[PDB]
RNA sequence: GCACGGAGGCGAAGAACCAUGGAUUUCCGAAUGAGAAUCUCUAACAAUUGCUUCGCGCAAUGAGGAACCCCGAGAACUGAAACAUCUCAGUAUCGGGAGGAACAGAAAACGCAAUGUGAUGUCGUUAGUAACCGCGAGUGAACGCGAUACAGCCCAAACC
RNA sequence: AUACAGGGUGACAACCCCGUACUCGAGACCAGUACGACGUGCGGUAGUGCCAGAGUAGCGGGGGUUGGAUAUCCCUCGCGA
RNA sequence: GCUUUACUGCAGGCUGUCGCUGAG
């Protein structure tokens, strides 16, 4: 959602990374979040953090990095 | 000692383990072979033409 | 005129005389001495070899196979039969010994197909066949005008599916009318009975 | 006994197929664990 | 490429290690070692790892108990995630 | 998703869904670095082969598939109102192997004997005929003919 | 209505919905086949005993198998143009 | 299933012969 494709296509390789650390972080956090039985959820964004990530990993090996 | 009840006693032999290589509880840990399909005995996978009717 | 070759086949009519004879006589004593498969850089019987489909290039490969001599080597019954189905001693087996030669030949080299064999001799207790077998892999072959057919998929393992000339005849295929009636197209679909 | 690493991935496993079917896959579907196994009265693999 | 760190390890037994003895729990990838899980550990939350202690839970998965250096406070750490 | 929940989310930046192509594709598995009940230990075409730059450098094999197909191994109950030859039957079952189909195949054929036919399968027929057989019970073709489809070539040697 | 096949829809539906007839499009198979074209070069006379596949053809002993009977096919031992 | 100088066969052992197998 929020992340697209093309936005994905117009970070350079070093951007994708770091954007790629950033997501896994954002997510980590959550899984933190959800295993302390954390109420202040949005079951929609765990769940767009693992599609964006695989974006970025599609991406990545489409441009060779 | 009779050989029914008395005798079931007495077994706590582990044998037929899960295979590796089909998923079946018939790998036997102390032959280190598969009664189902083979596994340690041959490359092939374990099979007969009796497992079926005849026609079919 | 006659060729070399003509030379070796004369010899090789009467292997037990002649300096022919003088040869097995001395080289059975190492032939006995070998494996079961020996590769061999040329053929012991060039004339037969050629004549058999054999060349001097890449991919080609001979070697020569020993086999234990007599009838089948077979365990007696150990459950009832009748009379006839108790046999032992005197019941051989359906396939020659050339047969048995060239698929030990071709297990050793399970990437060459048979192309033919020939026999090489015996002694009183085994027979030697030299079998010449292909590489369809080799580009040098892929290439043959003659032998390139063995490379088609359809030629995977002949040998042990009796598509070898040796094979062929034994399948009692040499005839094309009388006494052929159950052994073509193939001795199976004739329910086995040739 | 003395389960290996693997062996004790698969009786979990086992442990944990042995929960209820949730209760809103009751309404969802608007109306049981037929795998359900007792530790006592079933017998698992290996 | 599978991660190390899975999710925090939040039970009453995790707290009290969390509040007495400078320890945060973690459920981690099984194939991981502890020197693995040390130093994820530290890279993720910046912090110094003194010791780990492993076990394969009857989860299917491994918990690691992860005392951090007196320079650290758990509680704190946690308490930002 | 099956699946009619709650919460929340995605979709006009055209989602869902469908077709084609691509990405990702844990471990065991022929399973191939060594070992192991799906895990572990210290760079690997393990093993067998061909070629070879003689270095695993380049390659092949292995296992699977409903049956069909080809090559080998090969029963007994049963029938004969017993039973041994015979029968059941080259069946059941076993070993090996290929393909999309296999196998066969361009005559040292046939032998309606001819001034005739002209690679090979298969189908109909020839025919339960010829032949076999405690001449018992039973077993059982072929040439030809009508069809289907058609297709004919390459070596060895001579001479170079 | 070139559509009265079938299904769905709160009951017996050509005309409510999907379809159905007609027409049209794509993929797969036929097939890398047929056709076409490139190259190669068919065939005939006379002379010449230059060449033409061996444990073979064939025979005998022992087995199996076959409708194969003296006249099936094969294996095995021995002999062998 | 068992027995034996029941019928018929089959392993096995003994023995001759042929091949392996040559020279004087
Ligand atoms: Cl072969
Ligand atoms: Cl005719
Ligand atoms: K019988
Ligand atoms: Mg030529
Ligand atoms: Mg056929
Ligand atoms: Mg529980
Ligand atoms: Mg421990
Ligand atoms: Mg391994
Ligand atoms: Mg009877
Ligand atoms: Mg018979
Ligand atoms: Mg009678
Ligand atoms: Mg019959
Ligand atoms: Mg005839
Ligand atoms: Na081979
Ligand atoms: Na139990
Ligand atoms: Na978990
Ligand atoms: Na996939
Ligand atoms: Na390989
Ligand atoms: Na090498
Ligand atoms: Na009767
Ligand atoms: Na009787
Ligand atoms: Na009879
Ligand atoms: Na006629
Ligand atoms: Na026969
Ligand atoms: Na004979
Ligand atoms: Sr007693
Ligand atoms: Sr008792
Ligand atoms: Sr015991
Ligand atoms: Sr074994
Ligand atoms: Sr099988
Ligand atoms: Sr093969
Ligand atoms: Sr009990
Ligand atoms: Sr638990
Ligand atoms: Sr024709
Ligand atoms: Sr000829």
């Amino acid at each position: 959602t929020v992340l697209h494709v093309q936005e994905i296509r117009d970070m350079t390789p070093a951007e994708r990374e770091a954007e790629l650390d950033d997501l896994k972080t954002e997510l980590l956090n959550a899984r933190a979040v959800q295993a302390a039985g954390g109420a202040p959820e949005n079951p929609g964004r765990i769940k767009e953090l693992r599609k964006a990530i695989a974006r970025i990993k599609t991406i990545q090996g489409e441009e060779g990095d | 000692t009779g050989a029914g009840t008395p005798s079931q006693g007495k077994k706590n032999t582990t044998t037929h383990t899960k295979c590796r290589r089909c998923g079946e509880k018939s790998y036997h840990t102390k032959k280190k072979v598969c009664s189902s399909c083979g596994f340690g005995k041959s490359a092939k996978r374990r099979d007969y033409e009796w497992q079926s009717k005849a026609g079919e | 005129a006659r060729s070399a070759y003509s030379y070796i086949r004369d010899a090789w009519e009467n292997p037990g005389d002649g300096q022919l004879a003088e040869l097995q006589w001395q080289r059975q004593q190492e032939w006995r001495n070998e494996g079961a498969v020996e590769r061999i850089e040329r053929p012991t019987r060039l004339d037969k070899a050629r004549s058999q489909g054999y060349k001097a290039k890449q991919g080609v490969i001979v070697a020569r196979v020993s086999v234990r001599k007599g009838s089948a080597r077979k365990r007696r019954h150990k459950a009832g039969r009748r009379s006839k189905r108790q046999g032992v001693t005197r019941i051989t087996r359906r396939k020659d010994i050339q047969r048995v030669a060239e698929e030990r030949a071709s297990r050793t080299f399970p990437n060459l197909r048979v192309l033919n064999s020939y026999s090489v001799g015996q002694d009183g207790r085994q027979k030697w066949h030299e079998v010449i077998l292909i590489d369809p892999n080799h580009p040098a072959i892929q290439n043959d005008d003659d032998l390139s057919w063995i490379c088609a998929d359809d030629q995977a393992d002949r040998v042990f599916r009796g598509l070898t000339g040796a094979g062929r005849r034994n399948r009692g295929l040499s005839g094309k009318g009388k006494g052929s009636e159950k052994t073509r197209p193939s001795l199976r679909s004739n329910g086995g009975k040739a | 006994g003395k389960k290996s690493k693997a062996t004790k991935k698969r009786l979990a496993k086992l442990d944990n197929q042995n929960s209820r079917v949730p209760a809103w896959v009751m309404l969802k579907t608007d109306r049981r664990n037929h795998k359900r196994r007792h530790w006592r009265r079933n017998d698992t693999d290996e | 490429s599978w991660d190390v760190i899975k999710h925090p390890h939040v039970t009453e037994k995790a707290m009290n290690d969390m509040d007495f003895q400078n320890k945060l729990q973690f459920a981690v990838d099984d194939r991981a070692s502890k020197g693995e899980v040390a130093d994820a550990v530290e890279e993720q939350y910046d912090v110094t790892v003194e010791q780990v202690n492993t076990q394969n839970t009857m989860d299917g998965e491994k918990k690691a108990v992860v005392r951090l250096s007196e320079d650290d406070d758990a509680q704190e750490v946690a308490s930002r995630i």
